[PDB]
Formats: C-alpha cells, sequence, structure tokens
C-alpha cells in the first residue's frame, strides 16, 4: 500500500492471473484487500502527459 | 478441517525481529531457557519457541508462535506471513525484492 503496509492478497472473479502483471497498478477493495481490476501502470505521467501536442 | 478456515486472504504480512528460542520444557521449575531458584514464577515463565515480529503496520507484537511455521525456518528479517485478526504467524512467504529489480531478470 501507498500508506505502507503490505498484504498478501487473492485472486478477482473479473480478472485471471494473465491480466496482472507485476509492477501493475492495481485496485483492490476497501472492504477485504484483493486485486479487483488492473489499472494502467505509472501515477508518473503529469509532466509528460502535458507535452502531448 | 480448521486449518482451511484460517487459511483465507487476504493476510497482514511481517518480518521477524528476533526469535527468542525459549525452552518451552526444561524444568516445571520454570517453563522457560532461564533456570532460577524457586518454584512458582505463574506466567512470568510460559516463554518457549517465540517469534517477536516486526508488522508491516510498523509496530512489534510478540507472540508464541504456530508450530506449523518451524523456528528452523525463521532467522532475523524473513518475510513471514502473519494473520491480521490475531497476530499468529500464519505462514512463511518466499523472501521477495522490489518490483523494480525483478523487472531487470
Amino acid at each position: 500500500l501507498k500508506q505502507i503496509a503490505k498484504f498478501v492478497v487473492g485472486l478477482g472473479e473479473r480478472v485471471s492471473p494473465t491480466d496482472i502483471e507485476e509492477g501493475m497498478r492495481v485496485g483492490v477493495d476497501r472492504s477485504k484487500y484483493n486485486i479487483e481490476l488492473p489499472l494502467p501502470p505509472r501515477i508518473d505521467p503529469s509532466v509528460t502527459m502535458m507535452t502531448v501536442e | 478441517e480448521k486449518i482451511k478456515n484460517n487459511r483465507q486472504l487476504p493476510y497482514l504480512v511481517a518480518n521477524v525481529v528476533e526469535v527468542m528460542d525459549m525452552n518451552e520444557i526444561e524444568d516445571k521449575e520454570n517453563s522457560e531457557s532461564t533456570t532460577q531458584g524457586g518454584n512458582v514464577n505463574l506466567d512470568n515463565t510460559a516463554v518457549g519457541k517465540a517469534a517477536v515480529v516486526k508488522t508491516s503496520s510498523r509496530q512489534t507484537v510478540f507472540l508464541p508462535m504456530v508450530g506449523l511455521v518451524d523456528p528452523d525456518k525463521l532467522k532475523p528479517n524473513d518475510l513471514v506471513g502473519v494473520n491480521k485478526d490475531s497476530y499468529l504467524i500464519l505462514d512463511t512467504l518466499p523472501s521477495e525484492f522490489d518490483s523494480r529489480v525483478k523487472a531487470m531478470e
């Protein structure tokens, strides 16, 4: 987690092991952490995202 | 059958600060590795094969471990799972390293 606390999570039902990549940003459920949806990696574009013409 | 009710995900991550390795049985005058004059030391003597784990909430708990996870596994600085609800070492997780490092392979 972004606040810093690691959890070992299971496998969602809208996802397969093939869609989950490593380093990939993922939504976890805030009710019980579990990967739900893979979400475009990198939170870093914001000064490389506003220089696309 | 009860082992399979506990094993459910998700669960907290920890590393092992120090394995104490007190002696669970060595006398009934104690119940620790330490031996000292006088019987009845009440529940001060009740520390055996024991894990002080430090969680990824950045706190430290003592507990008397689960012997599922042996203390022949545990060394200082191993990744361990710990059940979140009551801090018990649920399992050992294979040691892994930063996601950026993993990409280099």
